[PDB]
RNA sequence: GUCGGGCUCAUAACCCGAA
RNA sequence: UGGAGGUGAUUUAAAUG
RNA sequence: GGGACCGCCAGUGGCGAAGGCGCCCGGCUGGAACGGGUCCGACGGUGAGGGCCGAAGGCCAGGGGAGCGAACCGGAUUAGAUACCCGGGUAGUCCUGGCUGUAAAGGAUGCGGGCUAGGUGUCGGGCGAGCUUCGAGCUCGCCCGGUGCCGUAGGGAAGCCGUUAAGCCCGCCGCCUGGGGAGUACGGCCGCAAGGCUGAAACUUAAAGGAAUUGGCGGGGGAGCACUACAAGGGGUGGAGCGUGCGGU
């Protein structure tokens, strides 16, 4: 109901169409898996350390070259 | 018919399978109307 | 009413045959016992036997008889697993297939396909000299055992090391199989 | 003692089923396809819709007792494409997620011995 | 169908408004 | 360094001077 | 229960005059290479006429019909869509006995013989040496015959060919003589038919055709860039009245 808390640690690249989608991987802080580390697709400008909140934490996005 | 290759190249015609197919239409109808 | 008619089903243990130890190998549905008859379950031989090499030995049995909530079966056939027998088939070797329908001393009818790997690419004379090696000795096996000793030799790898021994004077080997059985048919 | 069932996976370019028997296949537990789950056709083989119908054949199936299952799954095969389709894999995920234990895994795509004739012609879709 | 405007280097197709 | 073959694929529509 | 087809192994690998030939076991049968102080003794090459073989499709009789699928019947796309795409579907694709004799049937390169640097893979046979788990096994070298690649002299318009010649020489047969009209008309032979082989003229025309060069372009590939590009945003023009410029009248 209030999502989940995942903090960014890596910066792997910049995707979308017009290149406004950028690919991190983020480690779970809080719930049922909380230490994985998943790969996720951000809109907006991230920098190392932000922390984003996911609503769910099954998908993971398919990785880039 | 005789083989003439360089009739098979495009430049300037059409395909020479579709002109052969016209040709043996023609002759079709010269033979039908010969034999009366 | 879907729950209820979930509800009307018994549930049945199905045993492995007596000659491969008679155990436990699982449990299935059903409101009749009836309609248990003639159905078939597969599992490996590390299953009966703990062993985690033989893995991908596949065996299957057929129940035939219910009696209480137990389901008794018999020996069907026996494969190996796709992903294995895939492993070993490459380029710059030659593989050599071997089918042939015998009879037991007990009168049962198997067929039995036998599967052997050279090192090298090779003749065809001498891919024909291994198929008949592997042959004659399949019929003679086949002249000495009941279906019960064969089937076990079969599975354990006795035959195929007898293979490999007769094959090594036309060509080295890498490896040496029996790839599957099915039975036709049983004594009247 | 442990129950134990087989989940069935067909994977195609243009859908996904997940159907959940007992051991010996005779008997259906629970069955879920990618069209009972979404409202669009272009969604139906997606990975998120596979991931929906694993989680609700999962659920249906551990109400009635199954604790484990073994895993075959499958491209349409024959004549037809070797390949699953992409959501083949998110349904595996899914169950164990879901509270299922997980044995082994095989693929059971059928694949002829020269077999027959595929459809579109010796030139195939020209598009 | 008529008239007018968009889009195109321009015409056809296409989009919009009107009587 | 440079070559020869094989199997897979190819995300709507788009005429003219 | 049924009809068709034999995956991986599989290899500029093998066999055949070419077309073509790939599941296993048994029988009948054709050709070639290697080894050869065996036999015959020029018995050879090419080949006008003539003869035999010859993919797919088609035709004539009798069977068979899973899958695919000319024609055709529906659903879409579009300005139209007799198509491309999707759902069905007759002939045909398969077997037995015949006819037809056609392909970019292309190595687009007719066949036999002698001669003219090398290097390096691979298939069959033979010889020598060394290993060996004693295997119809493995490694290296050499001879002969097939099958690829790089390349010297020479050849060629060049691309390229180069002991598997498109090089230098000794033979025989077939074909060509600017582009079109035309592989047509007329005449003949062959075929059940569809069609096959043979084949002009009047007239028209300054090129047609080949290999390679520099650019330009592509609903080809790769790299880079711009608020007179986009993406993220802030403010607007397009509707009204009026200032001013342009068309028309
Ligand atoms: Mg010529
Ligand atoms: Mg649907
Ligand atoms: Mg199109
Ligand atoms: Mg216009
Ligand atoms: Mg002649
Ligand atoms: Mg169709
Ligand atoms: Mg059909
Ligand atoms: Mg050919
Ligand atoms: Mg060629
Ligand atoms: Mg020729
Ligand atoms: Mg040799
Ligand atoms: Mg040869
Ligand atoms: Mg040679
Ligand atoms: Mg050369
Ligand atoms: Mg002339
Ligand atoms: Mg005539
Ligand atoms: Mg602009
Ligand atoms: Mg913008
Ligand atoms: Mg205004």
């Amino acid at each position: 109901d209030e999502g989940y808390p995942a903090e960014v640690i890596e910066i792997i690249g910049r995707t979308g169409t017009t290149g406004d989608v950028t690919q991190v991987k983020v480690r779970i802080l809080e719930g049922r898996d909380k230490g994985r580390v998943i790969r996720r697709n951000v809109r907006g400008p991230v920098r190392v350390g932000d922390i984003l909140i996911l609503r769910e934490t099954e998908r993971e996005a398919r990785e880039i070259k | 018919m005789k083989r003439r290759p360089r009739k098979w190249k495009k430049k300037g015609r059409m395909r020479w399978k579709w002109i052969k197919k016209r040709i043996r239409r023609l002759k079709r109808q010269r033979k039908k109307e010969r034999g009366l | 009413a879907a729950k209820d008619k979930w509800k009307l089903k018994q549930w049945y243990v199905i045993y492995a045959p007596d000659f491969f130890g008679g155990v436990e190998v699982g449990l299935t549905p059903a409101d009749d016992p009836e309609k248990v008859l003639n159905r078939v379950v597969e599992v490996t031989l590390k299953d009966i036997t703990g062993d985690f090499l033989k893995g991908h030995v596949k065996l299957y049995f057929q129940v035939y008889d219910v009696k209480g909530q137990n389901a008794y079966t018999k020996f069907k056939g026996m494969k190996l697993a796709r992903s294995y027998i895939r492993s070993l088939v490459r380029r710059r070797t030659t593989r050599i297939d071997g089918i042939f329908n015998i009879t037991t001393k007990d009168g049962y009818k198997l067929r039995v396909m036998a599967m052997v790997i050279a090192a090298r690419r090779i003749q065809t004379s001498q891919e024909r000299a291994i198929r008949k090696i592997m042959q004659e000795i399949i019929y003679k096996k086949a002249e000495e055992l009941n279906f019960k000793d064969f089937v076990l030799e079969a599975v354990n790898g006795k035959i195929a090391a007898e293979i490999a021994k007769e094959a090594k004077k036309i060509y080295p080997l890498k490896k040496a199989e029996i790839r599957k059985i099915k039975v036709l048919g049983e004594p009247e | 003692k442990e129950k134990w069932g087989i989940a069935h996976i067909y994977s195609s370019y243009n859908n996904t089923i997940i159907h959940i028997t007992d051991i010996t296949g005779a008997e259906t537990i629970s069955r879920w396809s990618g069209g009972m789950v979404v409202k669009a056709d272009r969604d139906e083989p997606s990975p998120y819709a596979a991931m929906l119908a694993a989680r609700r054949a999962a659920e249906e199936a551990l109400e009635k007792g199954i604790v484990g299952v073994h895993i075959r799954v499958r491209a349409p095969g024959g004549s037809k494409s070797k390949t699953p389709g992409p959501g083949a894999q998110a349904a595996i995920r899914a169950l164990a997620r879901a509270g299922l234990k997980i044995g082994r895994v095989e693929d059971v795509t059928p694949i002829p011995h020269d077999g027959t004739r595929p459809k579109g012609g010796r030139r195939g879709r020209r598009v």
